[PDB]
């Protein structure tokens, strides 16, 4: 057994995020850890013997307690782009390897300013269809899950319009229901009181 | 290179699937994993060399089978839905302090093909709210009703692909989360300034690449047969 | 209680026979170690690393390759060395120190007689000392409390492959009136020599 | 070449052709376990020590496989120079004093085998006998070569004359030892 935590850990760009693992079998000698981006397979990203109690490697290092069967790799001034699962895995006599369950990290970008506002969208085929957009929000703010059957609002996300140095958050929200309107949409997370809602 | 055949299938139970793994790295030890949420990369069955096989922590249900170096397959004679998953192939040298892992295949196993659904796709135009308020544009792209959820999402620019200022749901999310045969809605983002918006001769498209059953596949339905399929939105700048 | 084992390194690209082996050689424990891994092909060691050395040598022309390529990976390098620590001491301080250091098994010790019986005519006993680990052992004859060395003679020490061994003492001899002749084994299993007697 | 003690953690034997290889530990002349390559298991001789150590099959399997390798590279890399037969000598002796009546057990030792491929069969007054029969894996020598034991109980009796019968590729004829 090889178990990771957190499941999920969020943290902001700059902060150093950490990675925890700890494993049963007292005999385990080398623990390399895998990186995989969505979409694509893991690849090793860095590596401890028993023998070390410390790996560095530019921003990523492991740190490693025998004594406690204790892992942690480190990941300093963290980037958007180091957003991804990270495995812990195990082997001795260098034997196979059984890996830990995987830990996704999201790495959160600063908005310089924050401008958060709820617009309505339409289709640019049938008028009658519609999807409500909340954008420009600080990334502190949690976007809940709709309370509401028949209400879908999308996870918040981090787009980047690079020749313009310019990043922003957004959800989404649309529903098939005849009473559904944008303004409280979002209604069940945590909005900003400086919201621009046009309607 | 560790190349997986095929990367996205759909089975029907009862049914054989294989999945193929081929590397060119004069690797002698190939490896078998599935991935799945709460679970991790599960170890099914490897490989030392042509002809012989092991099991690994989770071998049941599943033969392998060696017939080369650089070829090592995963059988699934009697496919049930528990095999639904994402599975990779990894490739090593003899005690190898290093994986070198395949790209992923996406397996469905479906008790029945009637399920299966390709994604509707709607563009929605930026409002002019937001245009007089920031002289950005943003415009959102809603894919929805599609099952399984094996789907690409990109948008085009004026027929080239995009990616700044895109951002995409990382996951689909399901339309009745109450169902196990729940179909699936997936939404994405393309922004770009309000005078690129405004240019009539400028256009966006956003495309879903889907997944589904092969064109010799059995079908009988009011509806097209959901094959494997491109389906897109598109609008048009505007002054 | 893990064994690990030596890691046999990949050669570069009527019968024949291929051995690998890795040899731990331990002296007064842990306290000095050597290492040693051969590589063989129909009989001729051909490539070989020895901790005393430090790195993969060939041992004939055959082996010139694969110790070139084998010492310029420091991942190969680096696992092949690491195995003095990761096989051999680790082994002794840990299997091998709860099983066979530790194994201790007493000689079975019983005296028979070659012929019949007949006083002031020459015969032979034979001290059979059986069944015992490990293998040191020291077997004599007594006549009357006296250590006879003429007309005694020992096995070599016999494997019986079974984790025991066998060694069998025979005493030419002429049986008198009256005397007690006996076979006395020392040997580390024992808290004090087994002694067992045929009185003529 | 001194020492106290030596343990040989791993030996590993290939041979072509026949697919046949062994995989083994020793210590100080005696077999710790050998790994069944067929059941995927460590065998221990003593099943107490099997009881307090352990061993992975797999490290032996994996070492098999590099072996089997090496053997293809080495047979090409050689011109196909193919391994030379050795006779093999045989030494018959009881485990413990034969007492007739009493239940005992014969031990052929066999050396200087080479290849390590053999027939070692028991023959109770010329005609061929199999009781509670074992064989111990091969042994290996400082030249390569190798030995083996094989096991025969048996009953001890003036009417009883036994053979331990050789068959191997360096023996013109089958050669019986006598006891």
């Amino acid at each position: 057994q090889v178990r990771q935590s957190p499941q999920s850990l969020t943290v902001w760009e700059g902060e150093t995020a950490i990675l925890n693992c700890s494993y049963e079998n007292s005999a385990f000698d080398y623990f390399p850890w895998y990186q995989q981006f969505p979409g694509e397979g893991p690849a090793l990203l860095i590596a401890i013997r028993s023998v070390s109690d410390k790996k560095e490697d530019g921003r990523f290092t492991i740190f490693f307690n025998k004594r406690e069967k204790k892992l942690s790799l480190h990941i300093t001034d963290s980037q958007p782009g180091d957003s991804a699962t990270y495995f812990c895995a195990a082997s001795k006599g260098a034997d196979r390897l059984t890996f830990g369950k995987g830990t996704q990290l999201i790495i959160q970008p600063y908005i310089q300013n924050p401008d958060p506002a709820v617009y309505q969208l339409r289709d640019s085929k049938s008028s009658d269809k519609s999807v409500c957009l909340f954008t420009d929000f600080d990334s502190e703010t949690n976007v809940s899950e709709s309370k509401d059957s028949d209400v879908y609002i999308t996870d918040k996300c981090v787009l980047d319009m690079r020749s313009m140095d310019f990043k922003s958050n957004s959800a989404v929200a649309w529903s098939n229901k005849a009473a559904f309107a944008c303004a409280n949409a979002f209604n069940n997370s945590i909005i900003p009181e400086d919201t621009f809602f046009p309607s | 290179a560790v190349t997986q055949s095929p990367r996205n299938k759909v089975a029907v139970t009862g049914g054989k699937v294989t999945l193929s793994c081929d590397q060119t790295n004069n690797h002698n030890n190939m490896y078998w994993y599935r991935q799945d949420t709460g679970h991790g990369l599960r170890l099914i069955h490897y490989s030392y060399g042509a002809g012989s096989t092991e099991k690994g922590d989770i071998p049941d249900g599943y033969k392998a089978s060696r017939p080369s170096q650089e070829d090592f397959s995963l059988i699934l004679e009697l496919a049930t839905p528990s095999q639904t998953s994402v599975y990779f192939c990894a490739s090593g040298d003899f005690w190898g302090d290093t994986l070198y892992f395949g790209a992923g295949t996406r397996l469905s196993v479906l008790e029945d093909l009637k399920n299966v659904f390709p994604p509707e796709v709607a563009v929605f135009e930026p409002s002019e709210a937001e245009i007089s308020h920031t002289q950005k544009a943003t415009l959102v792209c809603l894919a929805t009703g599609f099952y399984p959820d094996h789907v690409e999402l990109s948008w085009w620019v004026n027929g080239k692909e995009v990616h700044s200022g895109v951002c995409t749901d990382p996951q689909p999310l399901k339309e009745q989360p109450a169902l196990n045969d729940s179909r699936y809605a997936l939404s994405s983002r393309l922004r770009v300034s309000a005078t690129f918006w405004q240019n009539p001769r400028n256009h966006f498209r956003c495309q879903v690449q889907f997944y589904g059953l092969s064109e010799n596949d059995e079908w009988t339905q009011d509806r097209a047969k959901p094959v494997t399929q491109i389906v897109s939105a598109e609008a048009w700048g505007r002054a | 209680f893990e064994a690990q084992k030596a890691k046999a390194n990949k050669a570069v690209d009527r019968h024949f026979v291929y051995q690998f082996m890795g040899e731990c050689y331990f002296t007064d424990g842990t306290q000095r170690i050597r290492y040693v891994t051969r590589y063989i092909y129909n009989r001729e060691e051909y490539v070989r690393y020895d901790s005393d050395v430090g790195e993969h040598r060939a041992v004939t022309e055959l082996g010139r390759p694969d110790a070139e390529y084998w010492n310029s990976q420091p991942e190969i390098l680096e696992r092949t060395r690491a195995e003095l620590d990761t096989v051999c001491r680790h082994n002794y301080e840990g299997p091998e120190t709860h099983t066979s250091l530790r194994r201790l098994e007493q000689p079975n010790v019983v005296i028979s007689l070659s012929r019949t019986e007949a006083l002031n005519h020459h015969n032979t006993l034979v001290c059979s000392v059986t069944d015992f680990y490990p293998a040191k052992i020291k077997v004599r004859w007594f006549r009357n409390g006296q250590e006879e060395t003429v007309g005694v003679s020992s096995t070599q020490l016999i494997r019986n492959g079974d984790w025991t061994f066998q060694v069998l003492v025979m005493l030419e001899m002429t049986p008198r009136r009256g005397e007690v002749y006996t076979c006395h084994v020392e040997h580390p299993s024992l808290k004090s020599p087994i002694t067992v007697e045929w009185r003529a | 070449i001194e020492a106290d003690h030596v343990g040989t953690y791993g030996i590993s034997v290939y041979q072509s052709p026949g697919d046949i290889g062994q995989y083994t530990f020793e210590f100080d002349g005696d077999e710790l376990f050998y790994v069944d390559l067929d059941k995927k298991e460590t065998v221990w001789m003593l099943p107490e020590f099997g009881q307090l150590a352990s061993f992975d099959p797999q490290g032996g399997l994996q070492n098999i496989a590099v072996v089997k390798h090496n053997l293809g590279v080495l047979t090409k890399r050689s011109n196909s120079t193919p391994a030379t037969n050795e006779a093999p000598q045989a030494t018959v002796f009881p485990k413990s004093p034969v007492l007739l009546g009493q239940p005992n057990t014969l031990i052929c030792f066999v050396d200087n085998i080479f290849p390590p491929v053999i027939n070692i069969t028991w023959l109770r007054n010329s005609k061929s006998v199999a009781d509670g029969v074992y064989e111990t894996s091969f042994f290996v020598n400082r030249d390569y070569s190798f030995h083996k034991l094989s096991y025969l109980t048996f009953i001890p009796s003036d009417d009883d004359i036994y053979d331990c019968k050789v068959e191997h590729w360096g023996l013109e004829e089958p050669v019986l030892k006598h006891w």
